[PDB]
DNA sequence: GCTTGACAAAAGTGTTAAATTGTGCTATACT
């Protein structure tokens, strides 16, 4: 597999027949398709594709060549180069730079007059590049660009049902996407109206006659149909020309109608590529759709001839009822209603589309002004550059990267939060669908993901169902479709022929399960299958009538999904639930991989690039904590970075430390260095404790989780959590504010960690309300009261003519100081607008396991910490080993999540080596294993592929033939249940309770962060009620459904009290707050701001609204 | 989900 | 139809003279704030907008009224006002609403306590209320029913008034701001009183 | 000029991108009332009204006067001169002397939280 | 959150009633006889003509 | 307050208008734009809506609680609370 | 306990000087 790999005996009983693909090339390849770069020609070239052509270049070809009104002057765009990189990642992201390379392209400029040419390389501007890992480096931040889903462009058929008078009606809509309508739908009277740019209804046959047909054409080739042959009938129109006029006469009966005239527009309409496009997928779709010019490549992005009575034929056909249609010039194909939600229409835009479609505005807007500049500007005297403004395309470009919904933040919780994002299908956006829209319609799981769309893991928030993830054996079609390995079958034997195929070239054929067993040879030992029909419905076929099969059994599932073990026992629910949890788990101070889990923890840590690994074989010249340097074969050092103690977006902190020593030798791929969340190249997100499933005294009721002490002490659950502050200094009308350690009406203890300019030094320890950096404002006018004047009179500490601004710890934080990053205009810094200084600072804790925090496993089982109870209370095995966690029992059959049993089982056997006796001959349940997984030592690691994993039956056996303990005795017997001390009374319990090894990790959700508290604070400017949103002081809301509460409840004055002494009524908080203080009673409320604003405002509207008694 | 208008013509008298 | 229309005004305690206005009432000024944001940049209240749409006609026509003007640029002017007025009290009811800076329209006065937004709404929909928290839970089987148990932080933060009342009865504090800061700093004092 | 150029934004917009809240229901006042002050204030007042009874009648009475605890005026020394037709020297020299006895911590200490 | 203010500065003054200044009375007679009344203070001249409501 | 019983609602003959408003906005100019003090006789007067900032008047005469309930003879705003600017009321008289 | 004379920086005098603001007027013909 690959170099490192640490020994992980697998359970698979199915031999994998494809290896499983780049994560990450859908992030990839797309961009390096937008770029053109050698290796994507050379891929493009090799696959049967004659002179490919880039994004970039086609954007240039569609619009070169530019020609003036006048017709005599000419500008053309070719051969777009790139350049090296400005600088590099690291760099960028530590000075907030974008990772960009210069981008040129050569221009031409021909005047038609004369002959004159201009040839030059024009300055297109800094284009943002990525990185190996799919990520844009913009400002100093990893943004990602999450591919959208958008309904392929195309024709498409339909049918549904009047609901007045029953009868059905049949329409066809033909979509470009970048142009007008036009559609032919059947009514209830016989009849085929065609209803150009969704105007008004309009006979067929006048459309027919526009284009040059004639009656007598009409009735020798339509003559299948009788409902043509009625609305030609109904006809009124005799020639050609008549056809043009009326036409442009319905369309704007305003305009004069001049057949010349009208002949134009209609041609202008649809048959032009300055005004009507398919996008180059819209052609391709209608030509398998139709069947029309196959074979031969096409270019062109308008209706053909034939296309337009193609399309009108095949209506009529499918109102007929035909099965089969062909047309001279093409192919015969099938006849049958499509769908919306089918991926045979829905497309992906992936991030060099996404890219291609802002590039191409940018180029509209700038040619806009291009075109100008040529016809202001005198002859002879005209070069690319006095033509040519780069502004627009660059601000598109910028705007896009900053703005889009599409690119957004990078999720860098851990690399499995990370990898997931990268590879997601988002079905909203720039043309997509709302999201208080397409309910219960467009989220629901199509027969068709299987294979190329992950059916369980989604989002459980608004984007349920519109957002999703690519399969692990998929890849993205040149043109946008996303296509799945098969494996051929002919004869009734699987053969290695792997071939790639799209939705609706799976609709024509019979595709089997991975797991349908096979002879040695190949041939199909049983006679029924179990395969999959053209309508996405399961049925049992022929071994003959097998086409295809499935390259392995989890190629439905996610990277995300595919590394929960057992999940062909949990319910699909709790897997949706556990899905999602694995992706917020926190980075742990030491991490430690999973006893049991799958096969995909070794690549999805390699593809999420959270680790180093060797470029090429060498020797490791040697190690720090910062670095690693390594000599290769052929005498060239390489030196990677360690980035250590970095923090990630979302506060976590990521780090990596390396696992090699000098004087090892390294092949190509192999982990040298681990993530935040990797051990020995596998993902580590958890830890493996020790779990008793029984209720203990009602701490774990209700999902609650009980946790051993020695948690805490030992450092198991523990991370650490980095928060950055930064605060600026700017110019003001009063004068400039400045930093300054000195600090006016405040103690010299408080400051006594500052620096010599007013910064907290590195290293120190800060509290909430502790200074971090001082600041200073200009004040102004004074204006002392006599208290204040007198009191400082007898102090005699005069006015000082500045106010304290300085940043302060938020409540509820603390830490130490791990880092200062200052910017300042005194030194040229790109600060802005106003800006003279900034500066942050980075806080980081060392946050333990606490009451309250979220823990949750991989089978959507999660809970609160209700208590950490000291080691010598826990339940203890008769050895004296203290168990870990303790999960109640009542929990588990209901969730109906039983796999977390199988999980602690398996956990259990393979903590404890096992030793079948394999002596007399293979047991009965064990003839299955494998000849390698017969037995293994203490502390092993095996693996459970998804849906191929191990039987009931296997585990079971294997849970009798357990290894002993140091005394010799086995803790668990033959049913997986142990006997428990108790802790506290240290009577054995009445019966045996399951114990076992549970791999469970530590999800983000903390207390310190989900704390709130007011009594006194802000207050909004317009309501003045007290303003939320933020955790430091941010207030409850009272929804109306408490008021109804309380008026039940019959609790008048608490009512009143909270609508008006607490919410908006200013003259009687501060009453309240002096009765509290002094200690006097409560005063009465008085009349809400609410009220008084209401009446004014009523009164304002020339209302005597008035009271009386 | 469901918009105002949606919810509002949900219960109409349909009849 | 014309019976119930006819009769509020008789027997009632209005006339109908109230349909034309001699003069339009302006609301206080706070009620329609300009607000000096940190930094010199203003935010004014739309309705500030209205009210001087109407001055400016207005103005204007009692201008030329002065001078005898024709009788088209009159009518012109009283048409003007007219509208003005009315889009005061309702943007949009009669024509199209102006739009100002941007593609959306002015809130007029109606405009306000009519939509989702405006008094008779938002008030049945939730205010925020001071000396109140917000945490997770987890199961106390030592509680009493009528017991629960309140993190320390939490409970120090909402009875903060009252810890200081009793820190400067008990002369750990000498003034309210004091124990102000005591209870801020979170001195080892503070937990005896909130006990 | 550049910043007498600008227009005011209207207080009516959508920020967060729809109609939940428009601008306004996250402005804080900078010039809040704020309680703690207030009422610390009211105390303060009080301390110097018992502080300042401490002193002798002559005493109290320009500390009084100068500072304008009961008018607001602060009263010069001539104005001042005439409670008894004393001249500005003897009640500077008694001015001084009540600001020395205040300021000694037997009297500061209680009023030294105010700052 | 955003932060704004006013010109109007705010003052802590707790004399809703604590001092009483002398003050007079003047009247003035509108050019279509209404009437109003306006308390200047006692200092120097009333003005001849005033602004009425 | 605390003393009601209904509340009723009516048209206005500009009668109750003119005896709400405590002065008619003249001009339409809201503030100075280099100072950032009100218009006088417009949008904001202080005159009419009453003093921007506790117990204060415009040209600052006549200011701080001694004052209260005191006319500038300069400026004609009275000093007040300056939370009266939320209660005052004023009117355009159409030609 | 309280006052006179010698000095001093600070708060005003009175006018002038510079900046700011309101205002009427531009006559090839143009609808
Ligand atoms: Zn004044």
């Amino acid at each position: 597999s690959v170099p490192g790999a640490p020994n992980r005996v697998s359970f698979a009983k199915l031999r994998e027949p494809l290896e499983v693909p780049g994560l990450l090339d859908v992030q990839t390849d797309s961009f390096e398709w937008l770029v053109g770069s050698d290796r994507w020609r050379q891929a493009a070239i090799d696959r049967g594709e004659e002179n490919p052509v880039g994004g970039l270049e086609e954007v240039l070809a569609e619009l070169s060549p530019i020609e003036d009104f006048s017709g005599s002057m000419s500008l053309s765009f070719s051969d777009p180069r790139f350049d090296e990189v400005k600088a590099s990642v690291d760099e960028c992201k530590d000075k907030d730079m974008t990772y960009a390379a210069p981008l040129f392209v050569t221009a031409e400029f021909i005047n038609n007059n004369t002959g004159e040419i201009k040839s030059q390389t024009v300055f297109m501007g800094d284009f943002p590049m990525m990185t190996e890992k799919g990520t844009f480096i913009i400002n100093g931040t990893e943004r990602v660009v999450v591919s959208q889903l958008v309904r392929s462009p195309g024709v498409y058929f339909d049918e549904t049902i009047d609901k007045s008078t029953e009868k059905t009606l049949h329409s066809v809509k033909v979509i470009p996407g970048r142009g007008a309508w036009l559609e032919f739908d059947v009514d209830k009277r016989d009849t085929v109206g065609v209803r150009i740019d969704r105007k008004r209804r309009q006979p067929v046959t006048v459309l027919l006659k526009a284009l040059g047909w004639t009656n007598e054409q009409i009735v020798e080739r339509f003559g299948f149909s009788e409902i043509m042959m009625g609305t030609l009938e109904k006809d009124t129109t005799s020639g050609t020309d008549e056809a043009l006029l009326d036409i442009y006469r319905k369309l704007r009966p305003g305009e004069p109608p001049t057949k010349e005239s009208a002949q134009t527009l209609l041609e202008n309409l649809f048959f032009k590529e300055k005004r009507y496009d398919l996008a180059r997928v819209g052609r391709y779709k209608v030509n398998k759709k139709l069947g029309l010019n196959a074979g031969k490549p096409i270019t062109s992005s308008t209706l053909t001839e034939e296309d337009v009575v193609a399309t009108i034929e095949y209506l009529v056909r499918l109102h007929e009822g035909q099965t089969s249609m062909t047309v001279p010039g093409g192919v015969e194909v099938p006849v049958e209603v499509d769908d919306i939600d089918h991926f045979g229409n829905r497309r992906l835009r992936t991030v060099g589309e996404l890219i291609q479609n802002q590039i191409r505005v940018g180029l509209s807007r700038m040619e806009r002004v291009v075109r100008e500049r040529m016809t202001t500007q005198d002859v002879e005297a005209i070069t690319p550059q006095t033509l040519i403004n780069i502004r627009p395309v660059v601000a598109a470009i910028k705007e896009f990267f900053g703005t889009s919904q599409l690119s957004q933040f990078m999720d860098q919780n851990n690399p499995l939060s990370g990898l997931t994002h990268k590879r997601r299908l988002s079905a909203l956006g720039p043309g997509g669908l709302s999201r208080e829209r397409a309910g219960l319609e467009v989220r629901d799981v199509h027969p068709s993901h299987y294979g190329r769309m992950c059916p369980i893991e989604t989002p459980e928030g608004p984007n349920i169902g519109l957002i999703g993830s690519l399969s692990v054996y998929a890849r993205v079609n040149p043109f946008g479709f996303i296509e799945t390995p098969y494996r051929k079958v002919e004869n009734g034997v699987v053969t290695d022929q792997i071939d790639y195929l799209t939705a609706d070239e799976e609709d024509r054929h019979v595709v089997a399960q991975a797991n349908s067993p096979t002879d040695e040879n190949g041939r199909f030992t049983e006679d029924r299958v179990m395969v999959r029909k053209k309508g996405g419905e399961v049925e049992f076929v022929s071994a003959d009538q097998v086409d295809y099969m499935d390259v392995s059994p989890r190629q439905m599932v996610s990277v995300a999904t595919a590394m929960i073990p057992f999940l062909e026992h949990d319910d699909a629910n709790r897997a949706l639930m556990g899905a999602n949890m694995q992706r917020q788990a926190v980075p742990l101070v030491r991490s430690e991989a999973p006893l049991v889990g799958t096969g995909m923890e070794l690549r999805a840590a390699i593809d999420a690039g959270d680790v180093v690994v060797a470029d090429k074989t060498g020797v490791i010249e040697e190690v720090s904590a910062d670095y690693i340097t390594v000599m290769a074969d052929d005498g060239t050092r390489q030196s990677y970075r360690l980035r250590k103690f970095a923090r990630s977006n979302h506060g976590t902190c990521a780090n990596q430390r390396p696992i090699v020593d000098a004087g090892q030798r390294v092949e190509a791929g192999q982990v040298i260095a681990d993530g935040p969340c990797t051990q020995n190249g596998e993902m580590a997100l958890g830890k493996n404790l020790l779990v008793a499933i029984m209720p203990w005294e009602g701490h774990n009721y209700e999902d609650a989780i009980i946790l051993s002490n020695r948690l805490v002490e030992e450092d198991v659950l523990t991370s650490i959590h980095i928060e950055e502050h930064e605060i600026d200094a700017r110019d003001t009308k009063l004068g400039a504010e400045e930093i300054t350690r000195d600090i006016p009406n405040v103690s010299d203890e408080v400051l006594a960690d500052l620096d010599e300019r007013g910064i907290v030094r590195i290293g120190a320890e800060v509290r909430d309300g502790d200074i971090l950096v001082g600041k200073v404002t200009p004040k102004g006018e004074t204006e002392l009261t006599p208290e204040e004047r007198l009191l400082r009179a007898i102090f005699g500490e005069k006015a000082r003519e500045v106010r304290d601004t300085s940043l302060k710890v938020p409540h509820g934080e603390s830490g130490k100081v791990i880092g200062i990053r200052v910017f300042s205009r005194e030194d040229d810094d790109e600060l802005p607008a106003g800006v003279n200084e900034l500066v942050r600072v980075y806080v980081a804790q060392k946050r333990k396991i606490s009451d309250g925090d979220k823990l949750a496993g991989r089978h959507g089982n999660k809970g609160v910490i209700g208590k950490i109870l000291p080691v010598e209370d826990m339940p203890f095995l008769p050895d004296g080993t203290p168990v870990d966690i303790i999960l109640n029992t009542h929990g588990v059959p209901r969730r109906m999540n039983i796999g977390q049993i199988l999980e602690t089982h398996l956990g259990w056997v393979a903590k404890a080596g096992w030793n079948i006796d394999v002596a007399a001959g293979v047991p009965d349940w064990a003839s299955k294993l494998p000849e390698e997984l017969y037995s293994a030592p203490a502390d092993s690691t095996v693996a459970t592929p998804v849906f191929d994993g191990a039987q009931e039956g296997e585990l079971a056996g294997l849970l009798g033939s357990t290894l002993p303990n140091r005394d010799g005795e086995v803790m668990v017997d033959a049913d997986g249940k142990s006997t428990l001390f108790d802790g506290r009374s240290g009577e054995p319990f009445p019966y045996p309770v399951t114990v076992g090894y549970m791999y469970i990790l530590k999800l983000h959700h903390l207390v310190d962060d989900k704390i709130h508290a007011r009594s006194t604070g802000p207050y909004s400017m317009i309501t003045q009620q007290p303003l939320g949103g933020k955790a430091q002081f941010g207030g409850q809301r009272f929804g109306e459904m408490e008021c109804w509460a309380m008026q039940a409840y019959g609790a008048a004055y608490t009512l009143q009290e909270l609508l008006t002494i607490k919410s908006d009524d200013t003259v009687g908080r501060v009453k309240v707050y002096e009765a509290i203080v002094k200690g006097e009673n409560i005063p009465e409320p008085g009349i809400p701001e609410s009220f008084k604003v209401l009446l004014k405002e009523l009164q304002s509207l020339c209302l005597n609204v008035e009271v009386l008694s | 989900l469901i918009d105002a208008e949606e919810l509002a013509d949900r219960f109409k008298e349909q009849d | 139809k014309r019976l119930k229309v006819v009769a509020a005004f008789q027997q009632s305690g209005n006339s109908p003279m109230g349909m034309v206005l001699d003069a339009v009432p302006v609301i206080p000024p706070e009620l329609r704030p300009m607000v000096q944001l940190d930094g010199g940049r203003f935010a004014t209240s739309d309705l500030n907008d209205l009210y001087r749409r109407v001055i400016n006609r207005n103005n204007r026509l009692k201008r030329l009224i002065d001078l005898g003007a024709p009788e088209i640029i009159v009518n012109n002017e009283k048409r003007m006002l007219q509208e003005s007025v009315d889009a005061l009290f309702d943007n949009g009811r009669r024509g199209r609403p102006v739009t100002g800076p941007g593609n959306r329209p002015l809130k007029s006065l109606s405009d306000l306590l009519k939509g989702k937004q405006g008094r008779f709404r938002q008030n049945l929909l939730g205010k925020r209320v001071d000396y109140s928290g917000r945490s997770v839970i987890v199961v106390g089987p030592q509680l009493k029913l009528h017991q629960c148990g309140l993190p320390k932080l939490m409970a120090l933060e909402l009875f903060k008034p009252f810890v200081m009342k009793r820190l400067v009865d008990l002369n750990h504090a000498q003034n309210i701001k004091s124990a102000k800061r005591m209870v801020e700093r979170q001195r080892p004092q503070v937990w005896d009183v909130l006990e | 000029i550049q910043q007498y150029a600008r227009e005011p934004i209207s207080l009516d917009q959508t920020i967060g991108d729809e109609g939940d809240s428009q601008l306004g229901d996250f402005i804080e006042d900078s010039e809040a009332v704020v309680a703690v002050d207030a009422v610390s204030f009211t105390l303060l007042q009080d301390q110097l009204q018992s502080v300042l009874e401490t002193l002798s009648e002559r005493e109290a009475g320009v500390v009084r006067l100068r500072f304008g605890l009961t008018d607001g005026q602060p009263r010069t020394l001539d104005e001042i001169g005439q409670v008894y037709g004393v001249t500005r020297e003897r009640i500077r020299q008694i001015e001084s002397k009540t600001m020395s006895k205040l300021r000694h911590p037997s009297r500061s200490q209680v009023l030294r939280d105010y700052l | 959150v955003l932060r704004g203010s006013r010109l109007g500065a705010v003052s802590y003054e707790t004399d809703r009633n604590h001092d009483l200044a002398p003050r007079q009375v003047a009247r003035y007679r509108t050019d279509n006889g209404e009437e109003f009344d306006v308390p200047f203070a006692d200092d120097a001249e009333i003005p001849g003509t005033w602004l009425c409501r | 307050v605390n003393f009601f019983d209904e509340l009723r609602i009516g048209l206005a003959t500009a009668d109750d208008i003119r005896n709400w408003s405590y002065g008619e906005v003249k001009k339409p100019e809201t503030i100075n734009y280099r100072t950032l003090k009100p218009e006088k006789d417009g949008l904001f007067c202080e005159k009419i809506f009453g003093p921007t900032r506790d117990w204060e008047c415009y040209c600052g005469k006549y200011k701080r609680v001694r004052f209260k309930g005191i006319i500038c003879e300069r400026c004609g705003v009275e000093v007040t609370r300056a939370k009266v600017r939320r209660e005052r009321m004023g009117h355009i008289e159409l030609a």
